[PDB]
Order: structure tokens, then C-alpha cells, then sequence
């Protein structure tokens, strides 16, 4: 659950229809992430828990990391 | 400094409850912001600052039909208004650059009227949408062979358009510039897409660098500046508002986000620009910030400036942002600042940043050594400002500027009648407010003179000094050859030509010529100064025929000779009996000597006739009063034939009395019966004075009150010519006929009274010059260029030492035109 609902959201973001075309390994500027880009996965992210998550983590992965690891 | 520094010396503007660099002073100096809802008439964020209005274009100035006017993007309209405006404040005739080298550079980036047009179409759609001609119209309309292009790159457009028109400068491209930038904010769905871009202030203010910062509020407006070389301008000797010493552009390169500024790339503008213009962070006096109040954007830039301009600095570094008082204005963003600037620089005093309380937590303002202006103070040690202006795109603008190294007639001029009473109005209001009374009248009728292009509806108000010109101009509020009639005897009265001769030095010095040989002449053969008895209310030696005709001469020489200094200088001349001297001594035919000699002969031969003489004006066609003294020639003659239905009988004072009386018909106050029978004694000895003096060709064309009709020299420069003339009548009737053949449009009377005007008109623009004399004669000379002839108006100030001002441009005659 951790991964896959990464690869269904990051897409749902950034466009692309099939969830596996997330290369989850490279850099969200990379993968072409915008401010409001950026922040709307984390103003979607905590909408079914708890700023700066994401250029914390500049990674899909990297940022999907942190779901069961403190708990 | 590094290349040629850029001399700003003029600029117009409108901006948000700003509708000139007047009014704009006025909004910064009081601290006063011009943000306010969306006024009802436009159409929807809720916040902004607005122009007054944007439908109204005077479209009959330019030339431009409604049609193709109610097509035309109001940027379109508005940069026209600006143009004119900016060079009429840089003190050109735009008549002037026709032709030449102008160049244009404008920054606009937003599309509204082109998009209002396709979302709901004729050939003018065309050009009245296209980006292209909001530079190249202006190019159009001045006739500009020099570049004409428009700039997009973001809100940094208008900032980057002066530095494009600074470099174009520098190499020979363009001689004179105009640049600026224009961004107009009338429809919805532009601000719908900068409001979902999130940019925006929910509460309508730029708190640039207060802590409050929460987005930008949109403004609209546009604004243009004069350019030339600091050596052109210098050399041209024109009014210089400031002095451009470098402009640079670059690209933020590779930000975190495409719209996130960079501070090293704002860090090398500023060192590149600055070291080029070879300024030290201390020899800056005040920064004009982008300052967009944006919670990323403003910690960048006051970062950059306190790298660049705060370290190296006592004093803390005094900046501000226009956008505090009138909002965003985008496209039009930079050149506000730079106005702004300017004004300071003129002015030497900062005006406040408003919205300023607390500083941003992300700005510290200590360490980085800045300070926000929040206090209308002076400035102090020349004076350097700098302004900034960033796109969205990442390209960023800085310049460097640096401050700067009797009776009156004021000539008002418009394209209409309304419009030259505005005209009039505008001026008049404008001389009484204080911005007018730190100019002199001199200084304003000067420049009024020079600095204004002089349209086909002129006018000219006289007064010695403020308050009489302004309610002049109050007042006011409320063509073909050029021919020259003489008036003859019955215009004189007393106090000839006193008046004249305090004022205008020429017509003294014409004067004094003239009075000194006939005091000569006059003192050898007396009928011992005309000048006393013309200049003496307390005199009647006027109405003796022996002092009239010297005096007429002398008056009508000396205003002859002024009208020439003024540059009316007569093409076809004429003259009623004595008035004829006048004429052929101004056509060069006779010189001054043998013409005073002339006039005082006949004056003094007809004096000493007897009495019994009379002259009546009747209200007869000359058949009738050739019908009604036919077989009495040897004691009755028609004296004058002045119209097609008044003519003067003359001859023995009891057969005048009976022709009076058949038509009862006014009686002449005339000594002698002239140009009749009566005159038969002195002829021949008027014969022997013109056998002795020197006729030559005449410089003009000459029509004759014997002959009436265009007299040849070989007949003028005769002695019978002349004998014939002081015996025969005056046919002023067929010369004015005559001088309108030959294509004379335009009649002027050159004597005191308004005798002969009055018969002019009966003939057929008829103008009486003159009859205070200094007021008598500059309306003469106003009536004149007004009728449509081109008096040199500057050489009228050569006396005083005058400069050039600053004055209020063209009032437009506004109309409203838009899209259904
Ligand atoms: C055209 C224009 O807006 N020009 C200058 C005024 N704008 C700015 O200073 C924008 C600075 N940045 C931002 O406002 C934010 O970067 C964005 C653009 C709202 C998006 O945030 P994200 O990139 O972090």
C-alpha cells in the first residue's frame, strides 16, 4: 500500500493516466513538479496524519518512505 | 561611465488617479494609493488599480475614423496619447521628426481587447489587434524611420524596452527614442488566470517587503520617455528630467522553479550594471524596487541588493515600489518605476512605500542594510537611483539614472475650436497653480512660442503680466498672398503712434528714422517735431492737410517696418490717395529721403490752397454721382470710388453742400477739396518735387489708387503718374478688385482707424491692423497669425533672456469608442 498508492497518486498530480509510468526513482524537478504541483500532494496526501515533505524528499520513493516507518 | 550616457528629457504617463508626471507627484508625494474595487463599469481579484477611464481617444487628432478607432486596442490610443504628450513635454515640434531617425520601443505582453473581440469582423480588426502597432502606429503617425518594435518578456517588458532604446541609441540607430510600455486590464478572463496562478493578494495591497506580503494587486496604465544622448541633448540644448549611465538584462538561468527568481542571477545584474555605469553602493541614493510583495520573490531581491548594494555602505540604502500606491502593472511595471525615479531626481525628494509596517521575517533589513522609504523627505549627497523590474520568465532589467548635470503674448494653438478653447482653459489653470508660478511669463510665452506646433486654429492673448494673460485665456475660453491697404487721410486722429513707440524698440527706432529726415524736410519748407504733434491728444494739427500726410507716413512706415521684423512681410501692396506713398517707398521704390520729400511737398503745396474745399462720403454707385456732376467739372468731382455703393464727392464747399443735401451722406472732416479741381492749382509744382527724385523698381506688387488696377514701373516711376494721382480719384474699389485678381487672400489695413477695412469688406478676410498701442498692435500681428501667416514669434523674445518649460500638453477632444 505504501508504493502503489504513490504510483496512483503522483500520477494523478502530474498527469500521466497509466500508474506504473511514474519513474519513482528520479528527482521531482526531474519528473517535473511545480510549487503548486509540489504542495498538492501534500494538501491531497493527508486527506484519509501530517510542510516542506516533498523537497525534504526530492524522490516518489524517497518521499514514499515515510508512511509505516514511525508508527 | 562605460558608453554614452542616455539623457531622459521628457515623459508622459497615465496611471491609476495619476493623469499626467503633475498629478502623479501629487498621488506619491501625499502618500495616496490608487488601488480601488473594479469599478462597475469593467467586468470580473476584486481589487486593482484603474485608470479613470479607457474608451475615450480623441480619434480626429490622429486621424483616425470611429470605425477604425472603435477596433483599436486602447493600448493602441493611449500609447498615441502618450507619445505626443512625451514630446511635447521634451519640448519638440513633433512636426520636426518627421522623417528622421525616431525610434519607438514599447513593452506591452497582454492581449484583453483582442481577446474581448474574438470572443464574440471587418478589415480594421486586423491592425487594431496586432501587438506589432503599438510601437509602429506611433512610428506611422511621426513619420519615424527608426526601429519600431514591442518587447515581451513578462513584467520586466517596459524596463527591458528602455534599455533596447538606450542601446539603439548608442550605435547610430536611432537619433531620438521614445520607450515605455503600456498594460491595460479590461478583461476577466486575463485576471481569472493570473488570480489561478496564485499570485495575488487577497487583500488588494503590494506589502512590498512588510510581513504582511501575500501576492501582488493587479494596476494598469502605461507610460513613455524621451531619449537622446547626453552629447545630443547638451548640444540641442533641451530640458534634461535625467541621465541613463548603464542598463543591463539577463535570465535567471536554472531557478528551483520555472517563476522561482535566482539570487545569484539577480546578484550579477546588479554588479554588471553598476560597475559599467562605475557606481559604488554608497553614491546610491534609493533603489525603485520590482517589489510585487510576493512571500518568495521579495526576500530574493532584497537579498540581491543588500549583496550588491548593501554591503560596502553606511547608511542604510533607502528603496520603495510604486506598486504600494497604483499596483502591479505588469507589462508596464518598469517604466513606472523609472517615472517614479525621475520625478524624485527632479524633485531631489523621496516620497513613501506604503504599506509598510513591519518588516518581512525573511528580509533582515539591519544586516542587509536597507530601508524602506516611509517618509515624503529630501534627499541628500549628484543625486543616483536605481530601478529593477523582473519577468516571470526570469528576465531581469536594471538602470542606473542619475539627476541632472513689456508686454508678453502667449500663442495658443489646437486641430479645433473647442479644442483651442480647452486649450486655452488648460493653460490659463495651469498658470495660476504654483507648478506655473515657478515659471516666468517670459519663460511661458517663449516656449509657447517654440516648444508647441501651431495648428490650424491659433490665438494670442496680450497682458504685462500673470494675472492679465490668465484672464485673457479665460476669455478666449468663452489661405493666398498677403495684401497690404494704406489708409489715407480721414483715419487719423490724435495720439498717432505715441503708444507704439514705448513698447517695441523697432517701431521707435523706425519711428525716430522717419520723424528725424520729415523734421528735417519740414523745418527747411514749413506749412519743429511730428513726432510732438502726432503724440499730443491736446492737438488737432493733425486734421491740416500739411501734418496729416507726413504723419500718416510716418506712421505706416514704422508699422510697416515692424510688421516686417514679425515676419509679415506684404506681397501685394496698395494705398488710398497719400496712403500710396507709404507703399511705393515699402516697395523699395523710393528711398527714405525722396519719399519725405515727396509726402511734405504734397502735404505743404496742398495747404496753402485757399479755403471753400469739401469732401462728403455719400452712399452712391459712381454712375449715380457721375450722373449728378456731369457738366460741373470745373467746380465738382468725384472724390473717391470706395465701393460699389459709396463714394466720396469732392470739390467746391457750396457745390458739396447741394450733393449732401440731394442725397440726404456724411460729412468729411478734410481741409481742402482732394483729388478734384481745387487741386489744379499746386499740381505743377508738385510736378517739379517728383522731376527731382529717384523712382526705382519696386520689390512688390504694387495696384494703384489712380489707375486701379496692377500699375507698371515704367507708369509708376513717371511724373505724370504722380500729379495724376493727387488730381484724379481714388479708385480703391477696383484695387481692392485688382489685388484680389492677382490672388490676394488676405487684407490688411496699415494706418490707425478702420476706414479702409471696412471698405474692403464692402468689396468682397478682411483684418484692420491698428488704430494702448501696444495692445493695438499685438493684436494686429495676433489677428494676422491667427488669418494663417507665419510670424516669427521667437524672435519677438530676443530681447528678454527666456528659456524653455516645462508647459501642459495637448488637450484631446475626447470620444468614446469601443466594441458591441
Ligand atoms: C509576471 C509576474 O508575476 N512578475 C513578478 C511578480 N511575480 C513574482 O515575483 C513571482 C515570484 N514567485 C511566486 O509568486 C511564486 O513562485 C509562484 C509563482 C506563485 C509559484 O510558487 P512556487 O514557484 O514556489
Amino acid at each position: 500500500d505504501p508504493v502503489e498508492t504513490v504510483r496512483q497518486l503522483t500520477a494523478h498530480v502530474l498527469g500521466l493516466t497509466a500508474a506504473a509510468d511514474v519513474e519513482m526513482t528520479r528527482s521531482f524537478k526531474d519528473l517535473g513538479f511545480d510549487s503548486l504541483m509540489s504542495v498538492e500532494l501534500r494538501d491531497r496526501l493527508c486527506a484519509a496524519l501530517s510542510t516542506t515533505l516533498l523537497y525534504d524528499h526530492p524522490s516518489p520513493a524517497e518521499t514514499a518512505e515515510f508512511v509505516r516507518a514511525r508508527l | 561611465a562605460s558608453d554614452e550616457p542616455i539623457a531622459v528629457i521628457g515623459l508622459s504617463c497615465r496611471l491609476p488617479k495619476a493623469s499626467g508626471p503633475q498629478e502623479l507627484w501629487q498621488l506619491l508625494d501625499d502618500g495616496a494609493s490608487a488601488v480601488t474595487r473594479v469599478p462597475a463599469d469593467r467586468e470580473t481579484a476584486r481589487w486593482g488599480g484603474f485608470l479613470d477611464r479607457v474608451d475615450t481617444f480623441d480619434a480626429g487628432f490622429f486621424g483616425i475614423s470611429p470605425r477604425e478607432a472603435a477596433a483599436m486596442d486602447p493600448q493602441q490610443r493611449l500609447v498615441l496619447e502618450l507619445s505626443w504628450e512625451a514630446l511635447e513635454g521634451a519640448g519638440l515640434v513633433p512636426a520636426t521628426l518627421r522623417d528622421t531617425g525616431l525610434g519607438v520601443f514599447v513593452g506591452a505582453a497582454r492581449d484583453d481587447y483582442a481577446t474581448l473581440y474574438r470572443r464574440r469582423v471587418d478589415h480594421h480588426a486586423m491592425t487594431g489587434l496586432h501587438r506589432s502597432l503599438i510601437a509602429n502606429r506611433i512610428s506611422y503617425a511621426l513619420g519615424a524611420h527608426g526601429p519600431s518594435m514591442v518587447v515581451d518578456t513578462g513584467c520586466s517588458s517596459s524596463l527591458v524596452a528602455v534599455h533596447l532604446a538606450c542601446e539603439s541609441l548608442r550605435r547610430g540607430e536611432s537619433d531620438i527614442a521614445l520607450a515605455g510600455g503600456v498594460n491595460l486590464n479590461i478583461a476577466a478572463e486575463s485576471a481569472r488566470e493570473t488570480a489561478a496562478f496564485g499570485g495575488l493578494s487577497p487583500d488588494g495591497q503590494c506589502f512590498t517587503f512588510d510581513a504582511r506580503a501575500n501576492g501582488f494587486v493587479r494596476g494598469e496604465g502605461g507610460g513613455l520617455v524621451v531619449l537622446k544622448t547626453l552629447r545630443r541633448a547638451l548640444a540641442d540644448g533641451d530640458l534634461v528630467h535625467g541621465v541613463i549611465l548603464a542598463s543591463a538584462v539577463n535570465n535567471d538561468g536554472p531557478s528551483d522553479t520555472l517563476t522561482t527568481p535566482s539570487r545569484r542571477a539577480q546578484e550579477s545584474l546588479l554588479t554588471r550594471v553598476y560597475r559599467r555605469a562605475g557606481v559604488t553602493p554608497t553614491e546610491v541614493g534609493y533603489v525603485e524596487l520590482h517589489g510585487t510583495g510576493t512571500k518568495v520573490g521579495d526576500p530574493i531581491e532584497a537579498a540581491a541588493l543588500g549583496a550588491v548594494l548593501g554591503t560596502g555602505r553606511d547608511t542604510p540604502l533607502p528603496v520603495g515600489s510604486i506598486k504600494t500606491n497604483i499596483g502591479h502593472l505588469e507589462g508596464a511595471a518598469g517604466i513606472a518605476g523609472l517615472i517614479k525615479a525621475l520625478l524624485q531626481l527632479r524633485r531631489r525628494r523621496l516620497v513613501p512605500s506604503l504599506n509598510f509596517s513591519t518588516p518581512n521575517p525573511d528580509i533582515p533589513l539591519d544586516a542587509l542594510n536597507l530601508r524602506v522609504q516611509q517618509e515624503s523627505a529630501p534627499w541628500a549627497t549628484t543625486l543616483v537611483a536605481g530601478v529593477s523590474s523582473f519577468g516571470m520568465g526570469g528576465t531581469n532589467c536594471h538602470v542606473v539614472v542619475s539627476a541632472a548635470p513689456a508686454l508678453l503674448p502667449w500663442v495658443v494653438s489646437a486641430r479645433s475650436p473647442q479644442a483651442l478653447r480647452d486649450q486655452a482653459g488648460r493653460l490659463a489653470a495651469w498658470a495660476d497653480s504654483p507648478a506655473g508660478r515657478e515659471a516666468s511669463p517670459v519663460d511661458i510665452g517663449w516656449s509657447l512660442a517654440t516648444s508647441r506646433t501651431h495648428f490650424e486654429y491659433r490665438a494670442v492673448v496680450s497682458g504685462s503680466d500673470r494675472d492679465e494673460l490668465v484672464a485673457s485665456l479665460r476669455a478666449l475660453a468663452s489661405g493666398g498672398r498677403l495684401g497690404l491697404v494704406f489708409s489715407g487721410q480721414g483715419s487719423q486722429r490724435a495720439g498717432m503712434g505715441r503708444e507704439l513707440y514705448v513698447a517695441f524698440p523697432v517701431f521707435a527706432e523706425a519711428f525716430d528714422e522717419v520723424c528725424g529726415v520729415l523734421d528735417e524736410v519740414m523745418g527747411a519748407l514749413p506749412p519743429g517735431s511730428l513726432r510732438e504733434v502726432m503724440f499730443e491728444v491736446s492737438s488737432d494739427l493733425l486734421d491740416e492737410t500739411g501734418f496729416t500726410q507726413p504723419a500718416l507716413f510716418a506712421f505706416e512706415v514704422a508699422l510697416y517696418r515692424l510688421l516686417e521684423s514679425w515676419g509679415v512681410a506684404g506681397e501685394v501692396v496698395a494705398g488710398h490717395s497719400v496712403g500710396e506713398i507709404a507703399a511705393v517707398h515699402v516697395a523699395g521704390v523710393l528711398s527714405l529721403a525722396d519719399a519725405c520729400a515727396l509726402v511734405a511737398a504734397r502735404g505743404r503745396l496742398m495747404q496753402g490752397l485757399p479755403s471753400g474745399g469739401a469732401m462728403v462720403a455719400v452712399e452712391a454707385s459712381e454712375e449715380e454721382v457721375t450722373a449728378l456732376l456731369a457738366g460741373r467739372e470745373g467746380e465738382v468731382g468725384i472724390g473717391a470710388v470706395n465701393g460699389p455703393r459709396s463714394v466720396v464727392v469732392s470739390g467746391g464747399v457750396a457745390v458739396v453742400e447741394e450733393v449732401a443735401a440731394h442725397f440726404a451722406a456724411r460729412r468729411l472732416k478734410v481741409s481742402h477739396a482732394f483729388h478734384s479741381p481745387l487741386m489744379d492749382p499746386m499740381l505743377e509744382d508738385f510736378g517739379r518735387v517728383v522731376a527731382g527724385l529717384s523712382f526705382a523698381v519696386p520689390e512688390l506688387t504694387v495696384v494703384s489708387g489712380l489707375t486701379g488696377a496692377v500699375v507698371s514701373a515704367d507708369e509708376l516711376c513717371s511724373v505724370g503718374y504722380w500729379v495724376r494721382h493727387a488730381r484724379e480719384a481714388v479708385r480703391f474699389a477696383d484695387a481692392v478688385g485688382a489685388m484680389a485678381g492677382v490672388g490676394v487672400g488676405r487684407f490688411v489695413e496699415v494706418g490707425p482707424g478702420g476706414v479702409l477695412s471696412a471698405l474692403v469688406r464692402e468689396c468682397l478676410s478682411v483684418v484692420a491692423a491698428v488704430r494702448a498701442e501696444p495692445v493695438a498692435l499685438l493684436s494686429a500681428v495676433g489677428e494676422l497669425f491667427a488669418d494663417g501667416y507665419p510670424v516669427d514669434w521667437t524672435a519677438y523674445f530676443a530681447g528678454w533672456p527666456a528659456a524653455r518649460v516645462e508647459l501642459p500638453t495637448y488637450a484631446f477632444q475626447r470620444s468614446r469608442h469601443w466594441l458591441e
